[PDB]
């Protein structure tokens, strides 16, 4: 724990992380009950719950989705780019998952029912930690000690486990859910920088980008080794405080060496 | 070739054809095909929980094809935000652009999207503008005003005061 202690007073905050190696059992665990702001990393499970309900709601996935101008949010340069011809529930998914798409995510949200319906989802699957209260942009505001949009590493790990390793979903659904993590853009400095390149990676990141509060969480297949699932999240004192990148993929190093990976 | 910038981005022309682009961006920041079809998506440095980035659309998805949109995010900087909440709610569905830019600044705003559906003619063209208030060009308070023909369909905000 000490490596930790050090690793978040160099950063100036606040450190949560949790590991788990899925072949013996072993974890490591540094405030891992603490409320971390979800930032984009809530559309890893926005995905999931599509591909839940899409077992319930034959033919969801391939269901084009119209939108115009008034649907588009910043940082969404999928659903930018396809406003003229709309955009499938599963290309929604795919670039709120890939890119962080934010005008995808809001239209997925809807799909959903809201945060509520997202939050209801991630109780379903036995995650009483994650709760999703507002939507893009507003769910960024990550002000401490705020309890909205927020989840534990512990619970962030967990659930991840369950919809990419366990039964959460069905093999189908579980299977492009893996596939669009690891064809995730976005992660390369982070958990993936702590690993070496030939491992397959699956991730979401997250950004708030105030009160130095950033996160990401991923599955990693270590060649011939069972996968280790792992959640690390950042946050900061003061709103003008930065993220590091650096400090993730630093933490990541730590939890990996924790589990003798 | 350095990452993509703002500045590469200007040099970019309507009517260039993908090689051009690739020429001025440098092809190890871009890419195609996957999530952007035929469009060439170019990459500058992080920025939200992405990157900043410039997207170029083609008229076709043949090898001649010409440049007939484009768009960015934080590549390109506001001259003189001066946006504000009270400025926003004065701005009107049917203003032109002209109008527009009286309202809410004329150093307020950045072309979010470009487009031409009927390249070379600019007949239809459609036009994003991301307006920015004091301080909301940052990593925080801007809007979104859209246009067709030059005259203004829509417009919202996130938190502007």
């Amino acid at each position: 724990a000490e490596p930790f202690a050090k690793l978040e007073q160099d950063f100036g905050g606040s450190i949560g992380v949790y590991a788990m190696d899925t072949g013996s059992g072993a974890t490591v665990s540094y405030r891992a009950e603490e409320r971390f702001p979800l930032c984009s990393s809530f559309k890893g499970f926005l995905a999931a719950a599509v591909l839940a309900r899409s077992q319930q709601q034959a033919g969801l996935l391939d269901t084009p989705i119209r939108y115009g101008k008034n649907a588009l949010v910043p940082w969404s340069p999928i659903s930018e780019k396809y406003l003229t011809t709309g955009m499938t529930v599963a290309e929604l998914s795919a670039a709120a998952v890939q890119y962080s798409d934010n005008a995808a995510a809001n239209l997925l949200l809807k799909e959903l029912g809201g945060p509520a319906g997202l939050t209801a989802f991630m109780r379903s699957i036995g995650d009483t930690t994650f709760r999703l209260d507002r939507w893009e942009l507003e769910l960024n505001s990550a002000i401490p000690s705020d309890a909205r949009d927020t989840s534990s590493p512990r619970a962030v790990t967990e659930s991840l486990q369950k919809l990419t390793l366990g039964s959460a979903l069905a093999a189908p659904q579980r299977q492009q859910f893996v596939d669009w993590l690891k064809g995730n853009t976005t992660g390369n400095h982070r958990i993936r920088a702590a690993v070496p390149a030939d491992w397959a990676v699956g991730d979401k990141t997250g950004t708030c980008g105030v009160y130095g509060t950033a996160n990401d969480y991923a599955v990693v297949w270590p060649t011939g080794r069972a996968p280790i699932v792992l959640a690390v999240y950042t946050r900061a004192p003061n709103k003008d405080d930065k993220h590091s990148e650096a400090v993730i993929a630093a933490a990541a190093r730590l939890a990996l060496e924790g589990l003798g990976v | 070739a350095g990452v993509m910038t703002g500045a590469k981005f200007t040099q970019i022309q309507f009517g260039m054809t993908r090689q051009q682009v690739l020429d001025i961006a440098g092809a190890e920041n871009c890419e195609t095909g996957g999530s952007f079809g035929d469009s060439i998506h170019c990459r500058g440095h992080a920025a939200g929980d992405y990157y900043a980035y410039a997207t170029f659309g083609f008229t076709s998805a043949a090898a001649d094809a010409k440049v007939d949109s484009k768009s960015q995010e934080k590549l390109l900087a506001p001259s003189a935000p001066t946006l504000t909440l009270a400025k926003f709610n004065q701005v009107t569905v049917g203003m032109t652009r002209a109008q527009v830019l009286a309202t809410v600044g004329q150093g307020s705003c950045t072309t979010w999207s470009e487009y031409y559906p009927a390249y070379p003619s600019t007949a239809g063209v459609t036009l994003s503008l991301s307006c920015f208030d004091v301080d909301g060009y940052s990593s925080r308070g801007s809007a979104h005003l859209w246009f067709t023909d030059g005259v203004l369909q829509g417009k919202r905000q996130w938190d502007l005061v």
